[PDB]
């Protein structure tokens, strides 16, 4: 995941018109985009 | 105009104006961005080109400062 710092090298490339030799025909970024481990949920607050 | 000879924050690596980045002193971490974006090695040996690319680098800080960017989370 983490994509905004190459968007970032992006926009910097952008500001003197340069274009990546994949010419933007690549997809998905490496490593899986998992979240931060051990999540909570709400309590019981549903009527009995 | 131009800029002010400062030169606190620049970016160790191998680059060179007369023919752009050296690969044998890339650092992997990053190169990490350039494939991101879609970068090859001939587009990091042109001078016009590795000149806009270092840039970037030594914009934020040096490469200790874009190994720590995309560290972020």
């Amino acid at each position: 995941g983490l994509p905004d710092v190459a968007q970032r090298l992006m926009q910097h490339l952008a500001e003197h018109g340069i274009q990546p030799a994949r010419n933007m025909a690549e997809h998905i970024p490496p490593a899986p985009n998992w979240p931060a481990p051990t999540p909570p949920v709400q309590n019981e607050q549903s009527r009995p | 105009g131009s800029h002010m000879s400062n030169f606190q924050h620049i970016g160790h690596v191998g680059w060179d104006p007369n023919t752009g980045f050296d690969l044998n002193n890339l650092d992997p971490e990053l190169k990490n961005l350039f494939d991101m974006c879609g970068i090859s090695e001939a587009q990091l040996k042109d001078r016009e080109t590795s000149k806009v690319i270092y840039d970037f680098i030594e914009k934020t800080g040096g490469v200790e400062a874009v190994k720590n960017e995309l560290r972020r989370q």
